[PDB]
This record gives structure tokens, sequence and C-alpha cells, in this order.
């Protein structure tokens, strides 16, 4: 005959943002040098 | 660039908006993580959280989504997966 009223509640939760990324690239530039440290005719005496 | 939708379980309005949002994201950002972030954030605002977005040229996925909130499409050679879950 005794009806008791009760109130229930569950705990809340917490989320968080995040990200993923594959490997990254970057540019590059090269110029080949053309040095010619060469004389005309060295008179050798080997 | 040209948008091609391959799969969708999504209303026509969200489909077109997803493309438009991804299109702007791809114009604005070069890095996939930032492209995804733009697309995700815009959807949470317009269509309520919680959306997730994956952007890339090479991947496989296995995900669980809410009904009527999933699309997979290309912009050129870049695939975009967008869905709601949570």
């Amino acid at each position: 005959i005794r009806w008791e009223t009760k109130s229930c509640q569950t705990a809340s939760i917490a989320t968080a943002s995040a990200s993923a990324q594959a490997r990254n690239h970057v540019d590059a530039q090269v110029q080949t040098e053309a040095p010619v440290p060469v004389s005309v005719q060295p008179p050798s005496q080997y | 660039r040209k948008a091609v939708i391959k799969n969708a379980d999504m209303s026509e309005e969200m489909q077109q908006d997803s493309v438009e949002c991804a299109t702007q994201a791809l114009e604005k950002y070069n890095i996939e993580k930032d492209i995804a972030a733009h697309i995700k954030k815009e959807f949470d605002k317009k269509y309520n959280p919680t959306w997730h977005c994956i952007v890339g040229r090479n991947f496989g996925s296995y995900v669980t989504h809410e009904t009527k909130h999933f699309i997979y499409f290309y912009l050129g050679q870049v695939a975009i997966l967008l869905f709601k879950s949570g």
C-alpha cells in the first residue's frame, strides 16, 4: 500500500576533439654547378 | 573541382551542402586534417553534433553511422567521408 516516489540520474560523460594526418611532404630545389677549374696547358715534368 | 557522389544515406539538402562545404574547405586548405576540420565543424553547427570527417586519397574505413547521415564523395581525386555518430 506504500508507494514511494524516487528520482534517478545517470552520470554524464566527456568527449574531446582530435585529428589524424598521414605523412607530410615539402618542396625542394637544386641547381647543378658546372665548375671547370682547368688550365689550358700546364707544362708538366713528371 | 568536379564532385562525384558514390554512396549516400542522406537527404538531398545535406548531400549538396556537404559538397559545397568540402568544396570551400578544399579551396581554403591544403592539408587533409584541416580540410576535414572545416567540413566537420560546419556540419555540427548546421545539423547538430556529432559529425566526423575523413579526407584523403588512400584509405579504407569501417564505421557506424546514424541513419540518413552518411555520404562518401570525391572532389577530383580526393575522397571525403562524412557522417554522424554520437
